């Protein structure tokens, strides 16, 4: 009677609440949509080949790893199915459950809007697509190639010559390996990810939380309880306690409905960032440094996550540094007009089995003397950095 | 509440083409309420042997917030009367009669539905010409069938079509007469009549107390066709009514001549929010009970009778206790 | 010794009888309730939240509410169905596919309403949608899938870039010029 | 401004041109897509190298080697773009 | 002085001596009554 004097108040509470319910599945739809590829190529036992990516395959329906993400992550999951009835037993209460304690509050969680198979189907989609996505611009076309054949390009892309690729085909893959054997052993408090997945389940439990502990907090009032004061208080006075108890948890559902709408919006930026890093890194290697991965991406892994998605990225780091002088240009003495330009590669002075000033061209990416020829080399027009070479012209200078 | 049956329309002010949200005394949606019926009296051809009644008069029903009748819902239609199954007669409205009274008392044959000193009662008149409220304390006379006389059965009031009811005049005294000799009336305190004119339309009246005085509200005066109740008459009453009572009323008709009466429906008056919808004209055309479902609670959520389609989170239901435990140091027991 | 055992905020938990049995005390819980509606075919389905239906009845004598009626359930009144979002009322399982749905229940869960009487609204489950399936060749030869035919599509983006710009005298809306308020 | 090489950053399928329009609190931008239809399965070849010479090799560029069976001689090796399906004759031009 | 006139009173509101250049809501004129009227019940008086 004295809530039906307030009347919208609580109508205009839920109705915030529903609203921003509904933006959230608008904005699960829409991700996933973007997530889904025209074409794929289906998983397969032993797909990856050489290349050991057997835990992101779906064991027979969500990956080994992301499978170990969610049971390293301390979540409570409410039933959905006869949750009401686990917590009727529930036996001794283990840290205030949220799930159990809801039911007597009133606030409900609602089920997420795609089933944990319906989501892990979308991720498998993707990681079909990836090996498949096509070297020459296809965007609208899928070719399906090997995993193996995909790596090899993306290495060509970032500067490794393709002899160099062929030689060590059996190294790239067991260091390839190692990088993802690291992965299960990866989450852990020391690594940020992990920590990141870990607190956005804290944030969603603290305002739960914060629900339950204002019931229990009394405003002005011997008790909590309505019931308890109706008891113990005569009719006049207890319309007073009763408004004061009333005042205090309308301002706290007001303030929990600002928080939600605060998590939305952010929730909602953040997911066009995932959509983006998707198409950018997941989809197509990336030139852009540090966008996805530190160092040279080369292919990107994508996860479910319990809030979200989890990135996994692939990286080309280089070690053992080493100097070696080298030359912008190289033209005939003979006809200062002809000149060759490496390309995505530099010029390099061979010292090793050779006659000294004798040049090679070398990957930008790995450090392989290589004779210079007619494919690494682009004709430039002559400029004064240009070296001039008298004698053992490479083959491109040969007039 | 579709066609907003019995909606008392807000006495303070009117409202034009908008749809709000009201707290007033409503009835309950899908109410069913008290049907009380008035029947010929038991006849020989030319006169009339004694009255037909129900056991109205004898049944006690609490005033509560107030109540809201249903008046000539059925007329001009084929229906039986109540004294003669076998005899059909085509329905006519009618007129309901009440006693109010603050305190109720035993008869002198220990029969219910006796009033104490405090007593409201409105009657028809004239054949439903004028109605009355007075206090008008009643006194029990002692007569044969009468209520301080020896076989009382019960108080009744009653009119003769043939002589009382006429075209030219209607005696607007058979009423008050009849019920003259059932009770003396003492220490009478306001009298007022209130002129009614003739239909056969459906009309609405409702009574409700406040400290100003009692409320009377008739559909007739502003709404007739709508059936919107507007209050008319105010009565000086300033104690409590605590009870109520339908008084019968017996028509002497002819044996070879009779007409079905209307039932009148009786729906009480409870504290409720109603969304109600304002017509261009301001009439309530249509209304929605919050209370009944979670439907009308959504549209009483956002205020509109239209709802887009989705899922909405409505009251959950709450576990009631089986039974009370009391657990306490036993309080010792005398010792003889 | 101390009869009555609270947790940490203060709530009892547990209670020690006179019998001398150790007793666990839980809160009695409420049912969950939502309600399903479809504004063009008006049909109403009530979702039970996370009940699995051995509480719930038609006639809900057992748990009491404030609101005074349920939804009729009138016609084929057929019988609770559990689904894995919790008992729901007025749904018929379908055993049907759509690739998207106007209104979700959970998981994966629709409710389609039937085609205007309009029939109970029937249960329904989102199918995931199959993307062009290539195979990759053993031998060096790839399979490629190109398209034979082409469509222009237009993406209708809208990008708000401003705000309403709004200036209040505030003295004049505090005191509506009044100079006792002033 | 520019087509776009990114894909879904400005609309969905790939990109060819946008059109921007005044809206009342912001800007409205109207993008038009290519969006591929009737895809076909095709077997297809990395590169192409004479026999007699290993080192001679030609990659396609923008497209894909295709094998034709239709008014050709077995064993053709065709150029189609990546975008649509047509056969076309292999030249200089179209290989690397 | 802040009442003598609305660049003064924007000098009071940013409580300096200069303010810098833009354009400022300042208090609304507000529209003078004209006249009174008065309808009353025609008798309906009070018995003293």
């Amino acid at each position: 009677q004295l809530l039906r004097e307030y009347g919208q108040f609580c109508s205009k509470i839920n109705q915030a609440l529903h609203g921003a319910n509904l933006r959230q599945d608008d904005s699960v739809r829409n991700l996933f949509a973007s997530v889904k590829s025209s074409q794929s190529s289906p998983i397969i036992p032993g797909f990856g080949g050489d290349f050991n990516l057997t835990l992101l395959e779906p064991v027979s329906a969500r990956s080994a790893i992301e499978d170990l993400l969610f049971d390293k992550v301390t979540i409570a999951d409410p039933g959905y199915m006869q949750g009401y009835d686990d917590c009727m037993q529930q036996g001794p209460a283990s840290a205030r459950d949220l799930i159990c304690a809801q039911y007597v509050a009133g606030y409900k969680v609602l089920p997420p809007l795609m089933d944990v198979n319906m989501e892990a189907a979308y991720t498998s989609s993707l990681l079909g697509s990836i090996a498949g996505v096509g070297w020459t611009a296809g965007l609208s076309s899928f070719a399906a190639i090997p995993f193996a054949q995909s790596i090899f390009y993306r290495l060509n892309g970032v500067g490794i010559t393709q002899q160099v690729l062929s030689e060590n085909q059996k190294l790239i893959a067991n260091k390839f390996n190692q990088a993802l054997g690291a992965m299960q052993t990866g989450f852990t408090t020391t690594n940020e990810a992990f920590q990141k997945v870990q607190d956005a389940v804290n944030n969603n439990a603290q305002a739960l939380s914060k629900l339950a502990s204002e019931l229990s907090n009394t405003f002005g009032a011997i008790s909590a309880s309505i019931g308890d004061i109706i008891q113990r208080l005569d009719p006049p006075e207890q319309d007073a306690q009763i408004d004061r108890l009333i005042n205090g948890r309308l301002t706290t559902l007001n303030a929990f409905v600002a928080q939600q709408l605060v998590r939305s919006e952010s929730a909602a930026l953040s997911a066009q960032l995932a959509k983006d890093k998707v198409n950018e890194c997941v989809k197509a290697q990336s030139k852009r440094s540090g966008f996805c991965g530190q160092g040279t991406h080369i292919v990107s892994f994508v996860v479910n996550a319990p809030n979200g998605l989890y990135f996994m990225h692939v990286g080309y780091y280089p070690s053992n540094h080493i100097e070696v002088v080298s030359a912008y240009g190289l033209c005939d003495a003979a006809n200062p007009t002809n000149c060759i330009a490496p390309v995505n590669g530099y010029f390099i002075k061979t010292n090793n089995t050779r006659i000294v000033d004798e040049w090679s061209y070398t990957g930008s990416s790995f450090y392989a003397p290589e004779p210079i020829t007619s494919l690494n080399t682009k004709y430039v027009a002559p400029q004064v950095t240009y070296q001039n070479i008298s004698t053992n012209l490479p083959p491109p200078l040969l007039g | 509440v579709s066609k907003a049956d019995g909606i008392i329309y807000p006495q303070g002010r009117t409202y034009s083409n908008i749809t709000i949200t009201y707290q007033g005394l409503f009835p309950y949606q899908g109410d069913h309420g008290d049907m009380y019926v008035y029947s010929a009296g038991h006849a020989t051809g030319t006169t009339p042997q004694k009255l037909f009644v129900a056991n109205y008069s004898q049944d006690v029903k609490q005033f509560a917030n107030g109540f809201v009748v249903r008046i000539g819902a059925a007329a001009n239609s084929t229906g039986t009367v109540i004294i003669s199954p076998s005899t059909s007669a085509t329905i006519r409205k009618i007129y309901p009669a009440f006693m109010l009274g603050s305190s109720v008392g035993n008869f002198s044959d220990g029969k219910m539905g006796r009033f104490f000193n405090h007593t409201l009662v409105l009657l028809p008149d004239g054949c439903g010409t004028l109605l009355r409220a007075f206090y008008c304390i009643l006194e029990p006379r002692s007569g044969n069938h009468c209520p301080a006389g020896n076989s009382y059965t019960s108080f009744a009031t009653y009119h003769t079509p043939a002589t009382d009811c006429s075209d030219g005049n209607y005696n607007r005294n058979a009423s008050l007469n009849s019920f003259k000799e059932y009770f003396n009336l003492r220490n009478c305190t306001f009298m007022y009549t209130y002129n009614i004119t003739e239909d056969e339309i459906l009309e609405w009246f409702g009574i409700t107390q406040t400290a100003q005085g009692v409320h009377l509200f008739s559909s007739r005066y502003v709404d007739l066709y709508g059936g919107n109740m507007f209050q008319f008459a105010t009565l000086p009453v300033y104690d409590t009514i605590k009870y109520y009572s339908i008084i019968p009323h017996s028509i002497r008709s002819i044996q070879s001549d009779r007409k079905a009466w209307a039932a009148f429906y009786v729906y009480k008056l409870q504290p409720l929010t109603f969304l109600l919808d304002f017509s261009v004209d301001g009439y309530i055309r249509r209304a929605i009970d919050c209370g009944f479902n979670d439907l009308s609670q959504l549209h009483c959520s956002y205020e509109s009778f239209d709802v887009e389609s989705g899922v909405y989170s409505v009251s959950s239901f709450e576990a009631k206790p089986s039974g009370s435990v009391v657990e306490q140091a036993e309080g010792v027991e005398c010792d003889f | 010794q101390q009869r009555f055992v609270y947790d940490a905020y203060q709530n009892l938990v547990g209670y020690y009888s006179d019998d001398g049995n150790y007793y666990c005390l839980r809160a009695c819980v409420s049912v969950p309730v939502s309600v399903i509606y479809d504004k063009e075919t008006k049909t109403h389905a009530t979702l039970f939240g996370s009940v699995a239906c051995e509480h719930i009845s038609s006639t809900m004598s057992q748990y009491s509410r404030s609101t005074r009626s349920m939804l009729k359930r009138r016609d084929s009144t057929y019988g609770p169905l559990q689904t894995p979002v919790g008992c729901v009322l007025g749904l018929v399982n379908s055993s049907l596919f759509v690739e998207d749905c106007k209104l979700p229940l959970g998981q994966s869960l629709c409710a389609l309403p039937d085609t205007p009487v309009p029939g109970e609204m029937r249960l329904a489950s989102i199918a995931f949608n199959h993307p062009i399936q290539v195979d990759q060749l053993n031998s060096s030869y790839f399979k490629l899938s190109i398209p034979t035919n082409f469509s222009f599509g237009v993406t209708q983006e809208y990008i708000q870039t401003t705000i309403q710009k709004v200036t209040v005298d505030c003295k004049q809306y505090v005191c509506n010029g009044f100079q006792k308020c002033e």
